[PDB]
């Protein structure tokens, strides 16, 4: 058994982390007091769930997680919330004042003064692992903390744990659920200095989560709670192989081996289905083929883009619920003769499939309906480069006038880091076009 | 349409289907970055206090 | 009050649509770089589809189908017809074509030659024509050596297809001609065919070298005792449906964050057996001087107002399909 | 625990500050004696931002009252909520400033400034994490204009990294006290352009017109003008005083509203402005909140372009309908928003409405049209300064004409800076 330490940086990281561990507990039968009746090995054991939960002598299952925020108001909800008893105080870290959506402020000014403290707390969790796999880092692109302190953490994590894998769950900025304006700057700044330190990153565009909530769940104006529970389902599907018995994506290394052939192109597209409104009178349960077909509708992708006009490099199918291999292949064959699935000539045209028999777990009183089977497709598409283009364009509009630039320089950042970071995104965008277009 | 590596257990199973075959900065260098930025903040703030003292 | 941006100042067509939209007192033209738009009259090359449909609270429309180049690129069309089961390699209305890359660069050089030898030995007419997309550069020759050598002297992809040796000639004059038909596909992927077409007849033995359907139809009645609908128009409507329905799954914007529509210029040949042949598809077609008014209005009506309504006897022929 | 220290200086400053605390004290359920008597826990969630807590569950504003003469502050200490202010936070002299910027900044004010900073220092020492400061004052007088800007300069020396916000009342010949107002305003604007992070420009001319033409008040008074400033001040600080899906502090607002450090002068707006029981629909709130008649800077937004816009909505209303109206105003006047700052119009909702209103809308705009306000001032300034008229009142306090020329140049530069970003 090899452990995984989750790291939640900034408001989005913390609140999304809060929604994942709520789901993890429901999925493994861990009560809010840390107790787990089914676990017959008290105080220890190397089961599949132990990769994410340690065990004390009293029988409490403590998450292998660290929450970090430069301001204490979001993490204070965890400290007094429903699951306050799951974490000991050392796991929740909060500074005094935030980065004010300023990358430079979170990376340099404030980060320098708290970085060693975070490494120390993480070293404490590491000292409880016999074979640490790697880290899962949840953060937003737009926040000053989520962008600025995360890229610093990733640098130091490569120093202290060079042989460990690092995966990201990154929230891509969307205007409909954000009052900020400099998020393009922070997104590009943080992607530049984090790129060489991330083995696999799952971008979730808030624009995509917002529309899925209005379209499928019929939420006129989705809140963060709505978006987080939905995002946590996708996260649960991706990390399920690490927490349950299985054979596909059994360790963090496999995510890179299966999903990322070229290091810089480590941003797989995520698709989840079905998302059914719970307030519905009662939905007709979709089939393996139907949900496998939905994985090629742009309308339920975590990032809005058109894979029909890109090239696939890999493809993972993660199923949860009543699903048998016979029904999957029958649906895969059907989708190949109807969809526009253009693979790269230097990659096999296949699909690594994984099935877990435990159906998706829905938080009681939530918005998601209990469904008998669901699937999350991880596909490495050049089409996800559209998201870099959009973002790069917003960056270019403001940088041509140097708008807001003085805020970053004022925190000790040189203006040249802007253009250095932008030229890196230009190259990244070129790498996607060399791999997909003819 | 081929199926390879089928693994079955009590909680599920995983396999693979193929349709068509194919055709860092050191700890030291990070300290310089942070301290370099901190010094530029110190120079700008000193110029402000100089401006104010005048 | 809807808004639009003009990113192709050289489009004679949408320059009129741009001229009509402003005349309705309900459309506002913004700078070409303003993203808060409803309608985009986009550029012909490198239209940034990736930035469409991401402005909150804005329904956005564009006059180009991302992926239609598959149909409007010479080499792409040949590949699309040969490799698509909906069209198959035995497609009876497309001249025998081959994709030939210049030797200074898959390639069908050997395949093209094998058929050529078959026609030479069989006493059959063996006249071909080579062309590419980087032309205003064409060469017609009955010897294969001249065709391949003409492509190597260039540096872009070329295609060789059988030159129609028995083209239907109009009389008097004994002159060739081709048929232009404009087709509009809306956001719902309804295939509308403009009721008006034009013939570009050669003023040389095989007004403005243009003959419209009314005159062309009357000639077919007097000369051949038939009609343009029966002898030619049915086949054109069949070819347009086939091409557009084929690529529909690849370019449809039905479930997309933005909507597309596009105007196409299909170009056809007619032989002496009154069989219709497909020559090429133009993705950025111009219009006949005398037809800009009606067609440009129809574009606004069915393509733009259908999505952004304002405060007949349609000019189009709806080619219904599934 | 993100506290703000409030400072009010001079006659105008203290009369508008007093009304501000009266309004928000009502919204937070605090009575004139400092005791809470509200019904919603929302009233106490962020209450510490503007109030310190004393023994017996008393709430005392974190406010410092400054003036070079005792008159105005005696009215405050005897006003409605006069008993609520901390006795030690009344700092005042006896000389007065005679509507003279030089007296407030260099002579009379210099003698009193250190004891103001002693109280500021005391209030800052009791803050868990000080956000920054806000100053209410006028620019046309002597204390709020001259000493107020001296206070900002000496606070920056001691709290350089904190946020300094001001509500600054711009002079207008329409509502004028002395002819030297353009002199005092120009000297102050020079200070503000360099030593404030956010300045809410409140033009007395706009406030007068609203009272005369929209409110249908025959003879407006300073009290009537101050009703509008109270309402505006309560609106802009809503996202700071009440909980919501915002988490907005002063530094985050500055980072997203100020794209260039010198261009930090804002146009506030408010709606409704009725002359009164009828319900105001969201479309009505949104259309009014953007109309010039509802803006307090006397600058036609159709004369310039918006750099950033932040609209606050208060009350129980359709947040879907809110997004539909704001996105409608932008996409129906996109020629008045710079297109090189993507998504430069943000909206925030709040459940608690102002007392006696089912719902309202506060408007905060960083528009290049504010340049017309600095043009008016510059024009009136130069008309007198070209003839050295009334200059002896200032040279007699030690000032040189050189200092007037510099303040003038900086403001004209400021105006030129707005003009280039308007193209
Ligand atoms: N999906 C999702 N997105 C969030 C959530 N919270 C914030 N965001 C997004 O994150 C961006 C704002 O960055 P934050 O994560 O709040 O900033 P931060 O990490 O706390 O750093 P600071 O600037 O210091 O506050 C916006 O684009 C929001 O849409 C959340 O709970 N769920
Ligand atoms: N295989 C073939 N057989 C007979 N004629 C042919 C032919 N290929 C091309 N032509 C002639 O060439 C003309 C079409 O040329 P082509 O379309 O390749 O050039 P082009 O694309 O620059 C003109 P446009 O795109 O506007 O129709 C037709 O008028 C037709 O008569
Ligand atoms: N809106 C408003 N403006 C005022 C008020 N009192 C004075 N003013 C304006 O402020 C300027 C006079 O400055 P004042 O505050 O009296 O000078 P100070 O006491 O020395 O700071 C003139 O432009 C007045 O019109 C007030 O109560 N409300
Ligand atoms: C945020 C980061 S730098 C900054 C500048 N603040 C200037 C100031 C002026 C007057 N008094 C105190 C401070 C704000
Ligand atoms: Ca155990
Ligand atoms: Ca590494
Ligand atoms: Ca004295
Ligand atoms: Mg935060
Ligand atoms: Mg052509
Ligand atoms: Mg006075």
């Amino acid at each position: 058994m090899r452990e995984c330490i989750s790291i939640h940086v900034g408001q989005a990281g913390v609140q999304i982390g809060n929604a994942c561990w709520e789901l993890y507990c429901l999925e493994h039968g861990i009560q809010p007091d840390g107790q787990m009746p089914s676990d017959k090995t008290i105080g220890g054991g190397d089961d599949s769930f132990n990769t994410f939960f340690s065990e004390t002598g009293a029988g409490k299952h403590v998450p292998r997680a660290v929450f970090v925020d430069l301001e204490p108001t979001v993490i204070d909800e965890v400290r007094t919330g429903t699951y306050r008893q799951l974490f000991h105080p050392e796991q929740l870290i909060t500074g005094k004042e935030d980065a004010a959506n300023n990358y430079a402020r979170g990376h340099y000014t404030i980060g320098k003064e708290i970085i060693d403290l975070v490494l120390d707390r993480i070293r404490k969790l590491a000292d409880q692992c016999t074979g640490l796999q790697g880290f899962l880092v949840f953060h937003s692109f737009g926040g000053g903390t989520g962008s600025g302190f995360t890229s610093l953490l990733m640098e130091r994590l490569s120093v202290d744990y060079g042989k460990k894998s690092k995966l990201e769950f990154s929230i891509y900025p969307a205007p409909q659920v954000s009052t900020a304006v400099v998020e393009p700057y922070n997104s590009i700044l943080t992607t530049h200095t984090t790129l060489e330190h991330s083995d696999c990153a799952f971008m979730v565009d808030n624009e995509a989560i917002y529309d899925i909530c209005r379209r499928n769940l019929d939420i006129e104006r989705p809140t963060y709670t709505n978006l987080n529970r939905l995002i946590s389902q996708i996260v649960s599907s991706i990390t399920a192989s690490l927490r349950f018995d299985g054979a596909l994506n059994v360790d963090l290394t496999e995510f890179q081996t299966n999903l990322v052939p070229y290091p810089r192109i480590h941003f797989p597209l995520a698709t989840y289905a079905p998302v059914i409104s719970a307030e519905k009178a009662y939905h007709e349960q979709l089939s393996v083929a139907e949900i496998t077909n939905a994985c090629f509708e742009p309308a339920n992708q975590m990032v809005k883009c058109d894979p029909r006009h890109g090239k696939y490099m890999a493809c993972c199918l993660l199923y949860r619920g009543d699903v048998v291999p016979k029904d999957v292949n029958a649906a895969i064959a059907t989708i190949k003769t109807k969809r526009s699935i253009q693979f790269v000539d230097w990659c096999p045209t296949g699909f690594k499939v994984g099935i877990n028999y435990q159906p998706p777990t829905v938080v009681p009183g939530g918005d998601l309906a209990k469904v008998q089977r669901a699937v999350c497709m991880l596909s490495n598409t050049t089409a996800i480069a559209e998201a870099w283009a959009r973002l790069d364009h917003k960056f270019d509009l403001m940088y041509a006038k140097r708008a807001f630039v003085h805020w970053y320089v004022g925190e000790g950042m040189e203006e040249g880091e802007f253009s250095e970071a932008r030229e890196d995104m230009a190259a990244l965008e070129k790498d996607y076009e060399e791999v997909g277009v003819d | 349409m081929e199926v390879i590596e089928l693994n079955k257990c009590t909680s599920g199973q995983s396999f693979e289907v193929i349709l068509k075959p194919p055709s860092d900065p050191s700890l030291e260098e990070i300290q310089k970055k942070l301290e370099a930025a901190e010094e530029r903040r110190k120079y700008q703030e000193a110029e402000l206090l100089k401006h104010l003292a005048e | 009050m809807y808004t639009f941006v003009v990113r192709d100042e050289n489009s004679s067509v949408y320059a009129e649509v741009s001229r009509l939209l402003l005349a309705t007192g309900q459309w506002k033209r913004l700078r070409k770089d303003n993203p808060r738009f409803n309608l985009m009259l986009g550029e012909r090359n490198r239209l940034p589809f990736g930035r469409l449909g991401h402005e909150p609270g804005l329904v956005q429309l564009v006059n180009y189908y991302r992926g239609a180049d598959k149909l409007c690129r010479k080499a792409s069309l040949v590949k699309l017809i040969k490799t698509s089961p909906e069209l198959s390699e035995s497609c009876t209305w497309f001249p025998e074509s081959y994709v030939i890359y210049p030797t200074n660069l898959t390639d069908e050089r050997e395949v093209f030659l094998a058929a050529y030898n078959r026609r030479r030995e069989g006493r059959e007419g063996n006249v071909w024509i080579a062309k590419s997309s980087a032309g205003a550069g064409i060469l017609i020759s009955s010897e294969a050596s001249e065709l391949l050598d003409f492509i190597d002297e260039q540096g872009q992809v070329h295609v060789i297809q059988k030159y129609l040796e028995k083209p239907l000639l109009l009389e008097p004059g004994h002159r060739k001609f081709d048929i232009r038909s404009w087709v509009l596909v809306d956001h719902l992927y309804n295939i509308y065919l403009y009721r008006e077409g034009v013939l570009r007849t050669s003023s040389e033995p095989y007004e403005g070298n243009e003959m419209f359907f009314e005159e062309f139809n009357q000639y077919l009645m007097d000369a051949l005792n038939t009609t343009l609908e029966n002898s030619i128009l049915l086949q054109i409507k069949h070819i347009i449906r086939s091409c557009l329905m084929c690529i529909e799954p690849a370019i449809s914007t039905k479930h997309l964050h933005y909507q597309s529509f596009q105007l196409f210029g299909f170009d056809f040949m007619v032989d002496e057996e009154l069989k219709v042949w497909l020559i090429e598809v133009n993705g950025a077609p111009a219009c006949a001087q005398k037809l800009y008014a009606e067609l440009c209005q129809g574009i606004v009506d069915v393509a733009i107002s259908s999505v952004f309504p304002l405060a007949p006897t349609s000019i189009f022929i709806k080619l219904h399909h599934h | 625990m993100r506290e703000i220290v409030h400072i009010q200086a001079g006659q105008c400053g203290n009369q508008i500050g007093a009304k501000f605390w009266e309004v928000i004290s009502d919204e937070h359920g605090i009575d004139p004696t400092g005791s809470y008597h509200g019904d919603s826990d929302l009233q106490l969630e962020r209450i510490n931002v503007y109030y310190n807590e004393a023994t017996g569950n008393k709430y005392v504003p974190r406010a410092i009252l400054v003036d070079l003469e005792p008159g105005t502050m005696d009215s405050v200490r005897s006003g409605p909520f006069g008993q609520i202010f901390r006795p030690d936070n009344f700092v005042f002299g006896q000389s007065g400033a005679g509507n003279n910027w030089a007296k407030g900044h260099y002579t009379e004010g210099a003698e009193l400034v250190d004891s103001v900073l002693d109280v500021v220092r005391k209030e800052s020492e009791s803050c868990d994490c000080l956000q920054g400061f806000q100053l209410t004052h006028s620019l046309g007088g002597g204390t709020g204009s001259g000493m107020g800007t001296l206070l900002i300069s000496k606070i920056r020396e001691e709290y350089p990294d904190r946020i300094m916000n001001t509500f600054s009342v711009m002079p207008s010949p329409k509502v004028s006290d002395t002819v030297v107002e353009p002199y005092n305003a120009t000297l102050s604007v020079h200070q503000l352009v360099e030593n404030t992070d956010e300045t809410y420009c409140i033009d007395n001319e706009a406030l007068y017109d609203i009272c005369f033409r929209t409110l249908k008040l025959t003879t407006p008074t300073y009290g009537d003008l101050n009703h509008l400033v109270s309402a505006t001040m309560s609106g802009v600080t809503t996202c700071l005083r009440f909980p919501g899906q915002l988490n907005a502090d002063l530094r985050k607002l500055a980072v997203n509203m100020v794209p260039f450090p010198r261009l930090h002068f804002f146009m506030p707006g408010f709606a409704p402005l009725t002359s009164q029981y009828r319900a105001l629909t969201v479309p009505e709130l949104t259309q009014q909140m953007f109309d010039s008649k509802n803006m307090m800077a006397a600058c036609d937004p159709r004369h310039g372009r918006y750099l950033t816009v932040a609209a606050i909505f208060r009350g129980r209303m359709s947040m879907k309908e809110v997004d539909e109206q704001m996105l409608n105003v932008q996409n129906k006047n996109s020629s008045y928003f710079v297109e090189w700052i993507p998504n430069n119009v943000k909206t925030a909702v709040c459940d608690i409405p102002p007392r006696g209103l089912k719902m309202s809308a506060t408007f905060i705009g960083n528009s290049t049209a504010i340049q017309e306000l600095f043009k008016r001032i510059s024009e009136q300034f130069t008309a007198m300064f070209r003839r050295k008229a009334f200059l002896h009142w200032y040279t007699g306090e030690g000032m040189d004409e050189m200092e007037f020329t510099e303040a003038e140049s900086n403001m004209n530069d400021l105006v030129s800076e707005y003009q280039q970003y308007q193209d």
